[PDB]
């Protein structure tokens, strides 16, 4: 038959470019060349040909040679995947060790040696973090377990691979190396995250939720279990993430490998489409696709033995970066798979040209095409003119294994389907809808009595037998005890916070179903709950957030206990906002979701089960006086004194029958306190039991997000370090900590309203736009300032009055401040305050200082020579001229410069010449100052509403004005920076247009 | 760190057999697949531990010493090599026919052990050593050497029969199992087999020069190597 002959050829083909280096015993490839090492993602691409190869074979059964054909591919595929299970088996101290405190120290080394499957390269000399190999590895491992292949092994090797995938998890919120191991553009030893890598491991963890690596003969003890909270988190991070490649490079091209055939980890198509076009239009060539912009790999230049490169880059890579085909391959993969027959056609017909043969005329595809040194000129003049010559490794395993799986599927001999038995070709299909469920649960019977005489029905914490109500801090600590080994020295899952699409679904635990009350509501762990107002409105946000997603197979289920804290004052009825709430949740609408009230019993027929096969079986008057002590905030004052003196731990003697902690003290104080509802010692113990809000990790990383800086605390100087990477939740405790030094309540301030933005951030991502850094000091101070104008009382009156507010009010105040409503001097401190500025700000600055010598802020200097180092949309512009901006410490001052610059970058487009010199935007303002004074000097105004700032010299009338007008502030600024132009120019005007 | 061959073989005979005896229930709660793996895992390292040493095999076949002899002690972690020949002797061959005959018996009872075609061609280089035991000494199954225990090397009853045995099994055997074709067998050479059974039918009563008889006969003529088709010498 003709497609034997094909299939034939084909084998042959792989056998004589891929197979050949097989290297027996251990089974791992060489990576091309004279390299003799081996890489775990370059093994598992290239073992996709063979892969094809065996299931194509396999098809045509029924003789010796064709099952023996395809019995010797599968088992060298297996063999590899052992060779390569063997290799990450070798290091589970590291894995162990990585699985606390995330550190580039802490990784598995992503470069493994040969035969032997020792060490290569120690710890220090390359970097060894890389989540995107080990998340392919599992990736593909699930793909071909799930097809039929038998890799996973053992029991040990099961738990082994649940600890790796606990270890993989937390990709979304630290910093990797990529797939090129080279951080970003400039290595610097520095690294960065990246999209590639936080959407592979979604993928991994997506493609392992429930998998059986076992086969069909596998137990319930085989399986893997995958919480969907962290698929969800790097979902949402993919997507506020990828409008370009990421924060230093505004586009890569492996995205590719995200948004098509491997691991089709992306959805909104349209997202998809434009990202396509933008790598085609930036980075196409005449012999394939370049990695990225500015790259210095391979270049005639930059001395090829060194390594670190200096910041120098601004032509000698540009326009003429090299081609790698290996994009071509991926993009004839992507459309041979979805939908797509002509792009494959035509970019089968373009990828053939540039293809280079070999020994008995083999197809060879080349690594990569470099420029030659002589014609470097003309490639810059002009691009894409002239002619590269072949380099790299001739024989690319990675290449030639994606054009050869390309050209079978192409041809027929295999299926989509085939490949991805997981059907993830799928994931851009639209969700209709989804249906969540919710029941309400009364502790004791006066509530369920009250609700009953309010027309709701309901059942309460007894008479449910079967199923029992725990808080999710117990469901944290079952799943703590999850891949634990003894042997192996392996210490499970970390301890850790579980969302809301956790708890949401059922658990059975030891033939006992199981339902978790949502994290949040926790009254012990954070006083955040204690707001009536604040529930309900992140009630609605849960309700929302679990609507908007559930990835997750089948119906949800949401439990709502009625404690005893939201009752009213004379705890005899439900609060007016609980009331409405269940009364709109009755209704079958609340917030963004559509709900159906029912019982635990009815919702038990349908929902999302999950069963945990893993559990199967003098001082003394001090006291006195403490004791004593009326006044309340004073006995917290007491507290705290003893505590820091000599109370850490110690007991009081208070009681004499039993003898009580400090700690024990300090939690029935704050028990106490919670039925009063008085917010003025809240803070304080607080603060002093060192409670940290949950998820502040997940809050700094969703805030790092959107490119954002976040300073803690009030800024002098030396301290208050900005943060510009994710860091663990250890590191930030102990940062802001810092931060709020001796004061105690800064902290837990900061936490609050940090919080705060990170809530808003998702709801109204419009209000943080054009901001860059946010300092949680100045904010601070800004609120204070506008509680003191308020009430015209002292700055401590102020600070306590601030403290005394309810989470509600703290909301409701910097929502009220961050749109900036409610006085011209007080909106100029606002605006300088927290930086305000236009989105076209950027591109105007870089433009003046391209078109200008520099700029002087009366100390300092900016050159203009950082123009070619750097681009408008490299965030190292953002700190740059944000340091060089922040210099004057008068939130007035700096309004001031803002217009200064507009409007001398306004003239600046007027006049087409060049400056040639250095301008000062102070003597501009102060010019503008003395016209202003001089002008109303000649109006007939005194001297009273003359008056000169005591610090800037600057009269009160000036920040009064209005920025528009016949006698603005914006016509003052003009003809002072005219002036100035006049004054250094050769005793002419050059403005013409 | 020391690891045997010979306790791991016996190990995956145990696990092997405890497999087998699962295998009668249909709802086996995903444990007879464990057992089966343990088996190939302990035979897959075995497999890998030879094949670390091909130039050793290499030498082995052309002169058969002691001093280049395959390894009988590997390192339990990472199966390196721990003490060297002025120590041991690692001069054993009784290790490597239990390992052939014990690897026929898995692939006939139904199992996947080797992999590719180079493992076959070691496999068939590790018989073409074997097919030469009747010449050369060894330290036996004891790893003294002899009684008197003076580093000296004899030719032992129950190291012939185990190779005899081997050879027989290992005789026209297909490496893949079912899923097999006529290039993965294995050749075994007929006179060598003679010349093994005419070495093993005249010391047979004894064990060796210097043992008139030893309890290590015992494996040789029963369950493990069943190698005496005479009954009454049995």
């Amino acid at each position: 038959s003709n497609s034997g002959v094909r299939l034939d050829g084909y084998a042959r083909l792989v056998q004589q470019t891929i197979l050949c280096h097989q290297n027996p015993v251990t089974g791992l490839l060489p990576a091309s060349y004279d390299q003799k090492d081996a890489w775990v993602r370059d093994n598992v691409y290239s073992i996709l040909a063979v892969w094809g190869l065996g299931l194509a074979y396999r098809k045509n059964a029924d003789r010796d040679e064709d099952k023996a054909k395809a019995y010797e591919l599968e088992q060298s595929v297996v063999k590899l995947m052992r060779g390569l299970l063997h290799c990450m088996i070798r290091q589970v101290d590291k894995v162990e060790s990585f699985k606390y405190s995330q550190s580039t120290k802490d990784s598995l080394h992503a470069k493994y040696n040969t035969k032997t499957c020792a060490t290569v390269v120690g710890d220090d000399q390359w970097g060894h973090l890389q989540l995107d190999a080990t998340s392919v590895y599992l990736l593909f491992l699930a793909q071909m377990t799930a097809s039929g292949l038998h890799i996973i092994h053992s029991l040990d090797e099961v738990n082994f691979i649940q600890n790796l995938v606990f270890y993989i998890e937390a990709a979304y919120k630290t910093a990797d190396f990529g797939i090129w191991e080279r951080g970003d553009k400039t290595n610097q030893g520095i690294s960065e995250l990246n999209a590639s890598s936080v959407g592979m491991a979604k993928a991994a963890l997506e493609a392992l939720d429930e998998l059986d690596l076992f086969g069909v003969k596998g137990g319930p003890q085989s399986v893997i279990h995958v919480l969907a909270d962290e698929v969800q988190h790097c979902q949402s991070i993919l997507n506020s993430l990828l409008p370009r490649a990421s924060t230093s490079k505004e586009v890569d091209a492996s995205l590719l490998s995200v948004v098509s055939f491997p691991a089709f980890a992306v959805e909104d198509s349209q997202l998809v489409e434009l990202t396509k076009q933008e790598i085609i239009t930036k980075l196409q060539g005449r012999y394939g696709c370049c990695r990225f912009l500015r790259d210095g790999y391979k270049t005639p230049k930059e001395d090829p033995n060194r390594l670190y490169y200096e910041p120098a880059e601004l032509k000698l890579f540009e326009n003429i970066e090299c081609e790698w085909p290996l994009f071509w391959t991926y993009f004839i993969l992507d459309g041979v798979f979805s939908g797509n027959a002509e792009q494959v056609q035509e970019y089968k017909e373009a990828l053939e040209a540039v293809l280079i043969k070999g020994k008995n005329g083999v197809p060879l595809l080349p690594e990569l095409y470099s420029v030659p040194p002589d014609r470097v000129d003309e490639e810059y003049q002009n691009p894409h003119t002239v002619d590269r010559v072949p380099m790299g490794k001739l024989p690319h395993m990675w290449g030639q294994s994606l054009y050869i799986l390309g050209s079978l599927m192409a041809e027929g001999f295999l299926a989509p389907g085939e490949i991805d038995p997981l059907n993830r070709r799928f994931s851009t299909v639209p969700k209709p809808d989804v249906v969540v469920q919710v029941s309400i649960l009364a502790e004791t019977e006066e509530i369920k009595t009250i609700l009953k005489d309010k027309g709701i029905y309901v059942e309460t914490i007894a008479e449910v037998y079967p199923i029992r109500v725990q808080p999710a801090r117990i469901l944290s600590h079952i799943y703590s005890s999850l891949g634990c080994n003894n042997r192996m020295k392996l210490s499970g899952r970390p301890y850790r916070h579980m969302g809301v699409l956790g708890t949401s679904k059922l658990y059975d635990i030891r033939k006992t179903i199981f339902t978790f009350t949502p994290q949040f509501i926790d009254q012990q762990q954070f006083y955040l709950a204690l707001d009536n107002k604040m529930i309900v409105e992140m009630l609605r946000t849960d309700l929302s957030y679990l609507c908007s997603r559930w990835r997750m197979t089948g119906q949800p289920t949401i439990t709502f206990p009625i404690s005893h804290s939201m009752l009213d004052e004379d705890g005899t009825s439900l609060n007016s906002s609980i009331l409405a709430a269940l009364r709109k949740m009755q209704d079958g609408y609340f917030g963004g979701a559509r709900v159906q009230t029912g019982k635990l019993s009815e919702f038990l027929t349908t929902s999302c089960c999950t069963h945990l096969s893993f559990m199967d079986p003098d001082f003394k008057a001090l006291v006195l006086q403490l004791k004593e002590t009326s006044s309340l905030q004073e006995q917290a004052d007491i507290l705290y004194m003893l505590y820091t003196m000599k109370g850490p731990d110690w007991n009081t003697e208070l009681y004499n029958e039993r003898s009580a902690t400090v700690r024990e003290l300090l939690t029935e104080l704050y028990g106490k306190v919670g039925e009063i509802r008085h917010w003025g010692l809240i803070r304080y113990i607080s603060g002093i039991l060192r409670k940290k809000v949950e998820a502040l990790d997940e809050a700094c990383t969703d805030l790092l997000s959107h490119q954002k800086h976040l300073t803690v605390g009030l800024p002098p100087e030396p301290r208050e370090k900005t943060i510009s990477a994710p860091l663990p939740y250890e590191a930030l405790t102990q940062l802001i900590d810092e931060a709020s030094e001796g004061d105690m309540s800064i902290s837990i301030l900061t936490q609050e309203i940090m919080v705060y933005l990170a809530m808003y951030m998702r709801t109204q991502p419009g209000l943080f736009a054009e901001m860059f850094r946010l300092r949680i000091g100045l904010i601070i101070q800004v609120m204070a300032t506008e509680l003191a104008h308020s009430l015209r009382c002292s700055a401590e009156e102020a600070t306590e009055g601030l403290m005394n507010l309810s989470p509600s009010a703290m909301k409701n105040l910097l929502h009220h401040i961050l749109s900036g409503k409610e006085q011209w001097q007080r909106r100029r401190r606002l605006d300088g305050a927290l930086n305000r500025v236009p989105v076209g700000f950027y591109q105007k600055v870089w433009k003046v200082l391209q078109k200008c010598h520099g700029l002087s802020v009366e100390g300092f200097v900016l050159p203009s020579s950082t123009t070619r180092e750097m681009t408008p949309g490299e965030i190292k512009f953002s700190v740059h001229v944000e340091s060089v901006l922040n210099r004057v410490p008068q939130p007035e001052y700096r309004q001031l410069l803002v217009e200064a610059i507009l409007v001398l970058t306004m003239l600046a487009d007027i006049e087409i010449h060049s400056i040639g010199s250095i301008i000062a935007v102070e003597k501009i303002v102060h010019i503008a100052n003395d016209l202003f004074l001089q002008e109303q000097k000649t109006l007939g105004a005194d001297d009273t509403m003359l008056a000169k700032d005591p610090a800037s010299g600057i009269c009160t009338l000036l920040y009064d004005s209005a920025p528009s007008g016949r006698f603005g502030t914006m016509t003052y600024l003009s003809k002072a920076a005219a002036t100035y132009v006049q004054e250094f120019l050769p005793h002419s005007i050059c403005a013409m247009q | 760190q020391k690891a045997k061959i010979q306790d791991s073989l016996y190990c995956a005979a145990g696990a092997w057999a405890l497999a087998l005896a699962y295998r009668r229930i249909d709802d086996d709660k995903g444990r007879t697949h464990e057992l089966e793996h343990s088996a190939i895992k302990c035979m897959r390292g075995i497999l890998y531990c030879y094949m670390r040493q091909a130039d050793k095999v290499q030498q082995f076949k052309q002169d058969p010493r002691p001093t280049t002899c395959l390894h009988s002690v590997f390192n339990v972690h990472t199966g390196d090599e721990l003490l060297s020949y002025e120590e041991y002797g690692h001069l054993q061959i009784n290790a490597v026919s239990l390992y052939l005959l014990y690897l026929v018996e898995m692939i006939s009872s139904g199992l996947q052990i080797i992999y590719n075609t180079d493992e076959v061609s070691f496999i068939q280089n590790l018989v073409f050593c074997v097919e030469r035991v009747y010449r050369v000494p060894d330290f036996g199954v004891w790893e003294r050497g002899s009684k008197y225990n003076n580093g000296s090397t004899e030719l032992h009853s129950s190291s012939v029969g185990l190779a005899k045995a081997a050879l027989e099994a290992i005789n026209g055997f297909n490496l893949f199992g079912n899923q097999g074709c006529s290039w993965s067998v294995i050749f075994v050479d007929l006179d060598a087999h003679n010349r093994n059974r005419q070495t093993l039918c005249s010391l047979l009563p004894r064990e060796s020069r210097s043992h008139n008889t030893d309890a290590a006969l015992l494996p040789c003529i029963s369950y493990p190597a069943f190698a005496l088709d005479d009954e009454v010498l049995f």
